[PDB]
């Protein structure tokens, strides 16, 4: 038929992350990853506006929607985003390509997602901010600084 | 199943670089294949014929591979070249083609593994020529089948030559005559450059015929191709020659299509790299053998980039070359080439960032170079080549901070405005605003480019504070603000849009207020945009019911928003899904009065193509509904004679289908309309004036024309016969008319 | 995976290009 090795495309395969607070199965959760078109943008900046991600993300395709990661209490960008796109194939491209690229001098990691439900754009984290940046100690300027460990 | 996976690794194996040499592996994987035989030979045959389709760039070994088995079982041999005309006769009915070529060229180089015998192969490719003497026939099937017979020849020319130089001198001459007699309408839509020099951009069968040539006069004697099979000179040599069937290509059917021409892009030159090895010349067969392999490599790893850019840097060569060169060559004529690239461009730019990290201390200054050759013609680059290198700059920029000696480019400051260079740098600088922030690009561009710098990106309220009372709508204006402000209804904005002293069903002013007083509260984020828009999408159907309703409407999103371009064409497209305003709407808002200054921007002509392709995707979308209820239909209709409401959905659905295609009709038609108003416009007033005819507004204008044709050509070549008989006539001015004509020409 | 190596690379050419410009 045709060779495998060809077929292989190791920038789109499901990553090890799965929800935490999704209702059901990882069977079902994979079944809605393997036909999503909704990407999670990671490692933003929390200056890096709406319009940049819409312009870097279209560059792969159409996008239907574009939702930003606001903090859990003060409502303000968190360095997260979701981008949902038309179709499936321009969410894989911009996996096989996004992915890795800079954004505001930052390097994005771009995952698949299981769509979007209301109450997923704020971080999980119990400072308010995300987990990642609850739990890091780097000083980072484009995510507001020490993590929230550090000063408390 | 095991042995399935097994052999396709082992077979797929052969070629990537390993401690014993390729000889040895070679014959390992031979002696494998004959050990496992006489169980799983239809297996072996379907895998190796595979192989020669989607591996070209691996040809020569998986040929010498064959050769080897033939010289162990001659069954083999004969049963693997009868599986391969199978699979050609197959791949020339499915209409695909460069699988053909690939298949063509597998056999070619079979010659020279002693596995089928010359004269069959010089009566095939005789067979082919010859195809060139067909009456009423597309020239492009007669390019293609040259092409292949051509490109065969830098393979198995010098064993051709040797035992049948008559017949191949025959073939020769009639391939001459041929070329002689073609017609080149098509070579300046798909030139990316239509200057002269340093590098003419000259047609892939003429490129090709002079190389042919060149190798010719040099006696065969070329010095790229691996030939591994010369280490088994003796194995091979004691194999029997099998002897292909008389081939006949399929006859031409209605229903065929065939690849379209190319124009060889180059942009390089031996004297580009004084320190590394000699570059190939342009008419030399080896810059061939280099471009189509690499261009090979690049499309089967297009998906993963870093495996690609392994491959690409670890390309293998009879003799040294400047590898870096080449790369950054191809990679650019196949993001330049018309009419549209292999790929998806964002593939390119990022394939290209990742050549840059494997190899840090030769390819960035490559690139360097390409980009200051790239910027110094573009006084003749096509406009849809020069948005993807606007495009890829930009990226290239934002993923290295924005970091360029701009001052190299300070010439591009004291010419005109308007002219390639300033223009080229001003959308770049646009671009670049777009992926950062105004002040950013105000930072990095030397204090004299300032004048090139984008404006800022603010809204522009007719009804502020220090407007004066005298325009008509200050008052409604006021009170839609405060409704606003207010979480106002439909009901009640209505209401207050009562009072309006329409100056004429359709109200200008009305609009006007409505539209300016929405987008001003909402010109924050384009969040804030949607949800305004939506919310109030009621208000926009009542007040956008006419065409002119709609065109009002563009026309004040314009005037609201027209220092943040992005701003218009995501308003643009918003309203278009939300059916606010029509795709025709937004076709003639493109080519109106008010956006003449802004025509030969990048945004305006990025919008209309978004709406065409919006256009396409709902056509394509409805086109497969149908499909699909007419499938289960007929599931239905079959598992029941094994053994009302639905006829009417499907022809519900085909009454969609009708609608939606007379959509996309009335769209190119208006497109296409307005484009020749406009040129002939210019043309005529040039005449009447006694000015040159050749300036940079009506090179954008017509690039822009060319550019619509190239890239929905799929969807034109349905028009053809209305676009004939009553847009593109012989009346028409030849320049508009050249446009057309070149159209027809690239796929007739 | 950081590319810092790259993007010193990069840096060193412009200011190259910049210095030679200069002088
Ligand atoms: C990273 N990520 C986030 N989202 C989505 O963004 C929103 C807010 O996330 P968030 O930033 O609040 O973090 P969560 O993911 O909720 O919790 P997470 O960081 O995954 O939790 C990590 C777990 O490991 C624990 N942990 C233990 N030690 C450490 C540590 O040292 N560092 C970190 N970071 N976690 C640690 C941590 O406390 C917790 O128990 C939600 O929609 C997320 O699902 C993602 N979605 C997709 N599709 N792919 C992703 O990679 C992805």
């Amino acid at each position: 038929g045709l060779l495998k090795a060809l077929r292989s495309d190791s920038y789109v395969e499901l990553s090890q992350y799965r929800d935490q607070h999704f209702r059901g199965d990882n069977e079902e959760q994979e079944k809605l990853l393997k036909k999503s078109c909704t990407l999670y943008v990671g490692n933003l900046s929390f200056y890096t506006t709406e319009e940049q991600i819409y312009e870097l993300f279209s560059k792969s395709g159409d996008i239907k929607k574009i939702i930003m990661g606001l903090d859990k209490m003060k409502k303000t960008a968190c360095g997260f985003c979701f981008v949902e796109y038309y179709s499936r194939a321009d969410a894989e491209n911009a996996m096989r390509y996004i992915n890795g690229t800079r954004l505001d001098d930052r390097i994005i990691r771009t995952d698949w997602d299981a769509g979007f439900k209301e109450g997923r754009q704020y971080g999980r984290g119990r400072s308010g901010g995300q987990v990642r940046d609850e739990y890091r100690q780097d000083y980072d300027a484009g995510r507001g600084g020490y993590g929230k460990l550090a000063q408390n | 199943n095991e042995t399935e996976d097994h052999l396709e690794s082992l077979i797929c194996k052969v070629g990537e670089k390993s401690a014993c040499s390729l000889e040895s592996n070679l014959e390992g994987l031979a002696g494998v294949l004959e050990a496992d035989l006489p169980n799983y030979k239809s297996k072996i045959l379907r895998l190796l014929c595979t192989v020669a389709r989607l591996l070209p760039e691996k040809l020569t070994i998986y040929t010498t591979l064959v050769g080897l088995l033939n010289a162990r079982n001659y069954n083999f041999g004969g049963e693997f070249v009868e599986a391969m005309i199978r699979q050609l006769k197959e791949s020339l009915k499915a209409n695909n083609y460069n699988e053909a070529v690939y298949l063509v060229r597998f056999l070619s180089d079979l010659v020279n593994c002693h596995v089928i015998a010359a004269p069959s192969m010089v009566a095939m490719f005789e067979n082919f020529v010859s195809v060139t003497q067909e009456e009423d026939v597309p020239q492009v099937r007669r390019d293609w089948y040259v092409y292949a017979f051509l490109s065969s020849l830098p393979w198995v020319g010098k064993e051709l030559y040797e035992k049948k130089d008559a017949e191949m001198d025959r073939i020769f001459a009639n391939t001459e005559s041929y070329l002689k007699r073609r017609q080149k309408t098509h070579v300046p839509m798909l030139q990316v450059w239509t200057a002269d020099k340093p590098h003419p951009q000259e047609e892939y069968l003429d490129c090709l015929w002079a190389q042919i040539q060149k190798l010719k006069k040099d006696r065969w004697q070329e010095r790229h191709i691996l030939r591994p099979y010369l280490a088994f000179d003796s194995i091979l040599c004691e194999a029997l020659q099998h002897n292909l069937p008389p081939f006949t290509p399929p006859p031409h059917t209605e229903d065929s299509v065939y690849p379209m021409p190319r124009v060889i892009f180059r942009m390089f030159d031996y004297t580009d790299d004084p320190e590394g090895p000699v570059m190939p010349g342009s008419h030399s067969v080896e810059r061939f053998v280099i471009e189509e392999n690499l261009h090979c490599i690049i499309k089967s790893h297009w998906k993963e980039r870093k495996t690609c850019a392994a491959q690409l840097v670890s390309y293998p060569g009879k003799n040294k070359i400047p590898l870096n060169y080449h790369i950054v060559e191809v990679i650019f004529a196949e993001l330049f080439q018309l009419p549209a690239p292999p790929h998806i461009d964002v593939m390119y730019t990022t394939l290209l960032i990742e050549l840059c990290k494997l190899q840090p201390g030769s390819l960035p200054q490559v690139l360097a170079q390409a980009t200051e050759m790239l910027y110094m013609r573009l006084d003749t680059m096509n406009t849809t080549c020069v948005d993807r290198f606007i495009n890829w700059f930009s990226h290239h920029l934002s993923n290295f901070q924005f970091r360029w000696s701009w001052e190299d480019w300070s010439d591009c400051l004291s010419q005109d405005p308007e002219s390639p260079k300033p223009k080229f740098v001003r959308e770049v600088l646009e671009k670049c605003m777009r992926l950062s922030y105004h002040q950013r690009i105000l930072d990095i561009v030397p204090p004299t480019f300032s004048a090139l710098c984008p404006v800022n990106p603010t809204c522009i309220y007719k009804y502020g504070d220090e407007s004066s009372n005298s325009l008509p709508g200050h008052s409604v204006a006021l009170c839609l603000a405060v409704a606003f402000k207010s979480k106002a209804t439909n009901d009640e904005i209505f209401s207050i849009l009562k009072d309006v002293p329409n100056p004429n069903s359709f109200n200008p002013l009305k609009i006007e207020v409505f539209v300016q007083t929405l987008l001003h509260l909402a010109a924050k984020s384009f969040s804030h945009s949607f949800s305004a828009l939506a919310k109030f999408h009621e208000v926009f159907k009542t007040l956008a019911e006419s065409d002119e309703g709609k065109l009002h409407v563009l026309r004040v999103m314009f005037e609201v928003w027209r220092n943040h371009p992005q701003m218009i064409a995501v308003l643009v497209d918003k309203m278009i899904r939300t059916q606010i305003v029509d795709c025709a709407a937004v076709a003639n808002w493109i080519f109106s009065s008010e956006l003449s200054r802004d025509f030969t921007r990048l945004f305006v002509w990025e919008i209309l193509h978004s709406t065409i392709r919006k256009m396409n995707k709902h056509v394509l979308k409805i086109q497969k509904e149908l499909e699909e209820a007419k499938e289960k239909l007929a599931r239905q209709h079959k598992r029941r004679s094994d053994d009302g409401v639905l006829e009417e959905q499907i022809e519900r659905l085909q009454e969609k289908v009708e609608s939606a295609q007379s959509e996309q009709k009335n769209l190119f038609l208006v497109i296409f309309q307005r484009f020749i108003m406009i040129l002939t416009e210019h043309l005529v007033r040039c005449e009447t004036d006694g000015t040159s005819v050749l300036t940079p507004w009506y090179k954008n204008c017509i690039e822009r024309l060319q550019q619509i044709f190239l890239q929905h050509h799929q969807i034109i070549q349905q028009y053809m016969v209305t676009l004939e008989n009553l847009l593109f006539t012989a009346e028409l001015d030849p320049h508009i008319l050249a446009v057309f004509q070149q159209f027809c020409a690239l796929q007739a | 995976e950081d590319d810092s190596e790259l993007q010193r690379a990069w840096g060193a050419l412009i200011k190259e290009k910049e210095q030679s410009r200069q002088k």
